[PDB]
């Protein structure tokens, strides 16, 4: 369990993926040219989990950049760490997906899917011990959602024994691009329930709310949203790229976090909440685990019960203090953890804080409260589906109305399942 | 890559094409001889010859040669190859039956042959942009025939229209409501999206905002060209946020027949004044919901929005756009249907709206073009349908169509179809 | 004081003894078994992986069925548009020709009558 | 839709036809020899609609001059602009038609009809894009009425897809005392109802009244009546001869003006009303649209309802003022326009005024009030037909009494039809 | 000769082996390169000798992943071991027993047995095996149980003694550790002769309390574990008199095959940084033996009954003082033994003094003691583990991870039923 192959698909997937690569490069002391200029051995100990070592001292991200349109690829190449990427790993079509899941999954996406598999196969065969795949994408558009989910199932066919992990950006009317977002998201959730092992739910509703309410940004932009996403992704991957005992690899994390196969949707949390232009004690950080204000999915952790939680503390802090505060947070809030999964909160402490901060906390939660996010998508979906609004754009691509009823049913079943375990008692 | 073929039909279609292609040349730095001394997105609308000259991906068609002859002898006579400027000898005499059957059938194959030759030069054809009036014999009849033949030769390939809605102030014929209903009926099934432009709205904006006493087609077409250029700027440039032919269709058309967006444009400032100062992003965004800035006369307060697409251009920042749209979301006077959770597609291009030197429009720092699907546009169909009924009840002028081989049943079928469309706008505006 | 000390062993680096405080109140597998169990588990692991691939193959077949459905629908739309237009162009041709044949029949009859008037004028004249 | 072939038949047709050719030649800057000596480009832009370009820079009217008697043809040749015409295009017989429609339509006219078709075929085949035919003739005589209507049906047979337009001079007892004029006119109206696309009704009753009452000419001559006709014809063909958007060709005009096939009889109007030896404002000109005094057909426009109207303003005037005044004239007079034909009044403005004037107005009206002109002819006809007076003039030529009953019925039906749509409501 | 082969399985087994072998080297005067500048020859039971005069541990270090063993391969003692005895795979068991037993373990098991066979070939009087492993890890649980099964086939009547790490939440790595513990105990019960359990919480708390270490690391825990393992094996590696052979462990501590889990107690555990304190007497260290604070497994011996007690004294200890110390303890405490066993202790004195790693957390003491007692009170550790198993298993939480590796649900029922029978056995044995 060493190498991870990263895939970023569509406008959203490429934007948050480029931001991920720039934060972790800074943390690992890697410059825009792939050169290491750090001052710690912890920075290079697990560098191979995400980077390949190329000709003469340089490190190249094991990343495949995908889109059905070239514009997004160009903006990444031009961006801050654009030249760090392997040029042969940029795979793009010319047609675009027209913000249509059916075009990404069945038509134009199917035409470009083989070109992507060939690049990810080259990266995977190069691995001494492949952990699996990490995909960043949006659920609201056409390429990230439709083609990204098509890629998951084609990779599932060739690598059925590897871990499939996603960072899935949930659409919100608060920061919306297209009218059909609830259809594209529902058709993607249906695919993620069946084919991924771990999905981090990155909700644009929660990110907009953090920027507006907490960071006091009257008019947040994608840059403000993506600054929170980059800090969150740096936090959730801490275990994978620095030496440590707990959840050090994709399979060990899945085994610790997923008690039931379909319930693999995580609610990420982060403290402190910062803006792009600029404190915090151990008890203050531990408290944010139950704070809906610090959640990256628009759900309240106090509304459900945590099945499992991974808490990651970063920076110079006392491990003894972290241990004391974590025990207190579980004992004081006993009613928000399922009683039938003993010691279900695992804590890890890393001496290297994220880029720009001196201390931080990141929470990977598998909470039954995530059903609120799925219910919100379901209600937006039924509002359109009841009237069959915009359906000709999907049926025109060869889809049947039946696939919509099936995607909706599966998602309502998933909500019903979270509710079933939220109510499940130890005394059967 | 991502090419678009422009088809200009009849006097209105050709004269509007004149304004558009002149403006695209100015916007991309192309000289009238096709030469240009890097974005490269303009290649969606211009092919290149071995000699480095840029040629529009366009066919200009009229059943009479007068209008196209002005292009053939004008400033841009070297920009187009003569094989793409097609004309017959006799016009359709403001008769749909002559455009579609009697006169159109004699030139239809030649037009398709030239479109086929333009399509051969496309590696990723998005579809077609068809410009035509609803009122003219060629604009109505020949376009309907061409739409039908394009569906046979290109199947479901995207077909979008720019249609001139008739207005009495500049109207040329009494039978224009007949020609409009017949062409709408035939075209409904073959068009994917039709952007309607009411001549009375363009006429009144020219009088009010530009201080032009008696606006001519020259004045109307300069303004129309500005709007068409705004709709195609996302295709011909690569800005902060883009939108292709497919993205317009997916966002603006919830049901196949409901494909008529309302166009709004701001700011329209007279080349005089100078003391106009510069309008903010919020100011130009607000103006799009004012009925005075609409391209079709109708009242959006009497209707409900199902989709709104904002096409910004010039000195525009996404932060400024989001703040402007946020204030618009809170407007009680701007009602959306309950089955539409989100109705905003934003697109931003950095190239300011260029104006024809010596023209009536001022050089603004930022401008916006809104495309909105409102059920209020059914008011334009109701106006047209009523005028049709008045004449058809007496079979007034019907003998002119029947004499060309048309049957009276076609008038009944066409009108019944538009009556169903009126009911469709009513049903779609209902709450669930 | 009642403690029975019993010497056990005494060696180079050790010494041992038993201390008694009170007496008591009351006076294979095979390689084949292992191999059978491990092979049974491997077959279950392989069976579930094989069923997964069979279902993923069913999703690939569905993908082809939707693409084929899209292509058939576009071709059927072309077929319907072609025969609707051919019917419309031919009906119109029949009608226009019928209208112009009826108007030339009227003119022809009027010219036959003119020679009939010419005939009567001739017999009125002369005689 | 480029070339128009002009035909003038009989004494009246040739007289008004020659006057048309001299007015439009002066307007287009063409002298009596066919030479252009104008100054404006608008004068030559559409010169080909009426003139052929011959050897050298000369322009020759595309006109065929027809008569069963030679006199009027000699008069035309001698007249002003007589030499402009193509000599081979003068087709004449020697017999005459004796003011008898039967002689023109069936006997003498039938003998000369082929010689005419020979000349019009040569003109029509020379056309790059033939619009159709324009005929000037009288309805009360023998040649213009009988032979002119025979020509219409023969030309129609060979050119069924072309526009057939006439300038038809309606007889009046005021001008012409030849007693059988109601018979010749009725037999011609019957033909025009069935075979023309547009007929301008030029009434001698109205022309006589304008000269006598308005122009104060105690004894008007054909020269005085024809001065009004020449100004009116210059006005109605303005759209065909000069660059413009509205009614630029014969078919576009017909499609805009004729809602029902039989109702193609126009009432022309003109302002200012001038003598042969003589400027109004825009509001003054627009008012004359409802003035019976300015109508060239002896009908009152206020007596009926306009189905369609084309208003042509000529001279240096504000298009904005013309637009304002034209809106006001239809809003104020809403009761005189049929409600079931929306926007039925189309206005055109031309910078070139007619010969001799600085500003003018011409109105092409399709009004239900034209039934008054047909009723007048019908009553005169029945007064004679009831007694079978002069019937042997027509039966002697081989005609049956049945053709008279049929012509009368057709005309009464036409009156009944104008009345039906005058009373037709939107309901 | 009485040779013993040590088998270190998984991260816990390998890291504890590091501490053990470092301490044995210090105790026998062996340098990290295997040299010893040479008491008695008993050290040969744990170290073979090469032709070059170097001493090599009779040990195999196994892990399904290479990270932990790689530290041994590159560390200070990389010359003490030959690379053929440090065996690693590439992919670990991902904290899943089924993965370590049925999937990954299956491919490396033969290689490990082959290397064990080669170490056994160098033995003249092989006593048996000492297996160090965690209950919680996928390798410590799954691979050890697979290895125990094959060792029973290849070495019929050879003794197998375990040193097993009982899971503790303070240092726990996985939620599913109670599943792995019950599954490995079930499969290993029949193949082990004696298992000395070590609760990570007990040693974690002794490090905090006795050594003043705020947040103890595995380095601190294993240094302490190493002292206890050294105390137990001292009579095999030195010419001792109690538990001088492996078979003697079953004879002295195991009355019934299934009840093979002795409770280990150790004293004194003194901080190295302690301000120069007076040495603890024999009475003082003996009394501490009977205090729950000094136990390796958290449980209450007051709630149970002893069936055997072995006192392993080390250093400056006289039999007269031991007997006086034991006499007082019986006088004051209860020391309830089961009715069929006599109340008494088997005492052993190993004159070799207690050795500590220089620079470590433990002070060098003049005398120390390690008690091994088979008490029914240890069933409290099984009850804790069994309850956590039941809570998760009732909902089938995490079970899909095991079934996906080829395991059947019936194995969970069988494993739990077997540990329910074990709980009943401790209850039956303690009855009278
Ligand atoms: N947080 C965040 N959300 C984004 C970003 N870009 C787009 N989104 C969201 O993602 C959804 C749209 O998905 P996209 O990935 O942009 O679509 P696409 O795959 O590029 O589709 P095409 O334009 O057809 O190629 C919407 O709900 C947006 O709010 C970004 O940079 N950050
Ligand atoms: N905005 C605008 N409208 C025009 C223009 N030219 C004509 N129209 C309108 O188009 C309608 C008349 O149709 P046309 O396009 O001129 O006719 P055509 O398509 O050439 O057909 P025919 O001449 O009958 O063969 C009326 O409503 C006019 O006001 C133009 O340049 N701009
Ligand atoms: N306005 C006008 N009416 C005329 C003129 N000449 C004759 N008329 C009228 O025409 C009618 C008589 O018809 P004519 O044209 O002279 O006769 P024709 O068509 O030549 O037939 P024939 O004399 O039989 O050869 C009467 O209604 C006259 O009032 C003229 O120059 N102007
Ligand atoms: N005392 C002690 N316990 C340890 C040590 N390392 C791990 N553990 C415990 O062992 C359990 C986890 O099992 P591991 O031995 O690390 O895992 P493994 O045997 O390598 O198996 P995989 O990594 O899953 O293949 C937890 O209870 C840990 O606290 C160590 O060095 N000392
Ligand atoms: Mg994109
Ligand atoms: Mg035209
Ligand atoms: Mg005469
Ligand atoms: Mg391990």
């Amino acid at each position: 369990m060493r190498e991870i192959v990263h895939i970023q698909a569509g406008q959203c997937g490429n934007q948050i993926g480029a931001k991920f690569w720039e934060i972790i490069s800074d943390e690992h002391g890697i410059d825009a040219t792939g050169a290491y200029h750090g001052d710690s051995d912890l920075q290079l100990e697990r560098i191979n989990v995400y980077y390949n070592e190329a000709s003469g001292g340089k490190y190249v991200p094991r990343a495949v950049l995908v889109d059905l349109e070239p514009g997004t690829m160009d903006s990444v190449r031009s961006g801050p760490f654009g030249q760090i990427f392997r040029p042969d790993n940029f795979v793009f079509g010319q047609s675009g997906a027209g913000n249509n899941w059916a075009k990404g999954h069945y038509t134009e996406g199917a035409e470009l899917v083989d070109s992507v598999l060939d690049v990810v196969r080259k990266e995977a065969e190069s691995c001494d011990c492949l952990q699996g795949f990490q995909l960043t994408h949006s659920l609201g558009g056409g390429t990230g959602s439709g083609m990204g989910t098509l890629l998951i199932s084609k990779i599932r066919e060739e690598y059925p024994d590897r871990i499939m992990n996603t960072y899935s950006v949930v659409p919100s009317p608060k920061v919306s691009d297209t009218v059909v977002e609830p259809y594209n998201a529902t058709l993607s959730v249906h695919q993620l329930v069946e084919n991924t092992d771990e999905t981090y739910c990155i909700d644009n509703e929660a990110l907009y709310d953090i920027c507006f309410r907490t960071l006091k940004l009257t008019t947040p932009t994608f840059g403000d949203l993506n600054h929170l996403v980059s800090l969150t992704m740096s936090g959730v991957t801490t275990c994978l790229r620095f030496p440590g005992q707990l959840n050090a690899d994709l399979r060990k994390l899945a085994v610790n976090m997923v008690p039931f196969p379909r319930l693999h949707f995580f609610m990420p949390g982060f403290a402190p909440l910062t803006s792009r232009g600029s404190a915090l004690t151990v008890p203050e950080l531990t408290q944010q685990m139950f704070d809906a204000k610090n959640m990256m999915a628009a759900c309240d952790p106090r509304h459900g019960r945590y099945l499992t939680v991974a808490a990651i503390f970063r920076g110079r802090m006392s491990m003894k203090e972290v241990d004391e505060q974590m025990l207190n947070i579980q004992n004081k809030n006993s009613s928000y953890f399922v009683e039938w999964i003993p010691n279900n909160v695992k804590t890890a402490v890393c001496d290297i804080p994220p880029r720009g901060l001196k201390m931080s906390a990141t929470f990977i939660g598998n909470s039954t409260a995530i059903q609120e996010l799925f219910k919100r998508i379901s209600e937006q979906f039924t509002a359109m589906f009841r009237r069959k609004a915009f359906l000709h754009w999907y049926t025109g691509e060869g889809m049947d109305e039946m696939e919509f009823t099936e995607a909706e049913s599966n998602m309502n079943d998933l909500v019903s399942e979270y509710q079933q375990y939220q109510e499940a008692t130890a005394d059967e | 890559m991502r090419e678009c073929i422009s088809i200009h039909v009849g006097q209105a279609g050709v004269q509007i094409g004149n304004a558009c292609w002149e403006l695209y040349c100015l916007e991309h730095g192309i000289q009238p001889d096709g030469q240009m001394p890097g974005d490269d997105s303009f290649n969606t609308f211009f092919s290149e010859t071995g000699a480095g000259k840029h040629v529009p991906r366009a066919v200009f068609v009229d059943l009479e040669p007068t209008v196209v002859d002005e292009v053939r002898t004008g400033t841009y006579r070297q920009l187009f190859h003569p094989e793409q400027l097609i004309t017959g000898k006799e016009d359709a005499a403001n008769n749909y039956a002559r455009g579609h059957y009697t006169i159109g059938k004699e030139i239809v194959d030649l037009v398709l042959d030239r479109i086929r030759k333009l399509a051969d030069q496309c590696t990723g054809l998005q579809g077609f942009l068809i410009f035509h009036s609803f009122g003219g014999g060629t604009g109505s009849g020949f376009t309907s025939l061409l739409m039908e033949r394009l569906s046979v030769d290109y199947g479901k390939k995207s077909k979008l229209e720019f249609a001139i809605y008739p207005a009495p102030q500049v109207s040329t014929a009494v039978v224009e409501p007949y020609n409009s209903i017949l062409t709408t009926h035939t075209t409904l099934e073959h068009s994917d999206c039709a952007f309607m432009v009411d001549n009375e709205a363009i006429y009144d904006i020219c009088r009010r905002n530009l201080d032009i006493e008696r606006p001519t087609y020259t004045n109307l077409n300069r303004l129309i060209g500005q709007i068409v250029s705004s709709i195609t700027a996302s295709l011909r440039f690569d800005g902060a946020l883009n939108v292709d032919l497919t993205e317009f269709q997916t966002n603006l058309v919830p049901y196949p027949r409901i494909h008529f967006p309302l166009v709004t444009y701001a700011p329209v400032i007279s080349a005089e004044k100078a003391y106009h100062e510069q309008l903010s992003v919020a100011e130009i965004t607000n103006a799009c919901f004012e009925p005075a800035n609409q391209m079709v006369k109708c009242d959006p307060r009497h209707g409900k929005y199902m989709a709104c697409c904002m096409l910004y251009r010039g000195d525009v920042v996404p932060k400024d756009v989001n703040a402007a749209i946020a204030t618009i979301k809170t407007k009680r006077t701007i009602q959306f249907v309950d089955w539409c959770p989100t109705g905003f597609k934003v697109g931003i291009n950095y190239q300011p709206p260029t104006v024809v030197p010596g023209g009536d429009l001022a050089k603004v720092q930022r401008a916006v073009c809104m495309l909105s699907n409102t059920t209020a546009i059914a008011e334009a169909w109701a106006r047209l349908d009523h005028k049709f009924d008045l004449m058809y009840a007496k079979r007034a002028f019907v003998h002119w169509y029947v004499g060309e081989g048309m049957e009276e049943g076609e008038f009944s079928e066409a009108r019944e179809d538009l009556a169903a469309l009126e009911k469709d706008y009513e049903e779609v505006g209902m709450d669930s | 004081a009642d403690m029975e000390v019993i010497e056990l062993n005494k060696a180079t680096s050790g010494q041992s003894w038993e201390v008694i405080l009170k007496p008591p109140s009351f006076d294979d597998p095979s390689l084949e078994e292992i191999q059978k169990k491990l092979e049974a588990a491997e077959e279950r692991r392989k069976y579930q992986e094989a069923e997964l691939l069979k279902h993923l193959a069913e999703k690939r077949e569905h993908e082809r069925e939707v693409i084929q459905k899209a292509i058939e629908e576009n071709n059927n739309f072309i077929k319907m548009a072609k025969e609707k237009l051919a019917q419309k162009m031919e009906s119109n041709k029949e009608n226009r020709e019928a209208h112009l044949a009826a108007m030339l029949e009227r003119l022809q009859e009027k010219d036959k009558h003119a020679e009939e008037v010419r005939k009567n004028k001739e017999l009125k004249e002369e005689a």
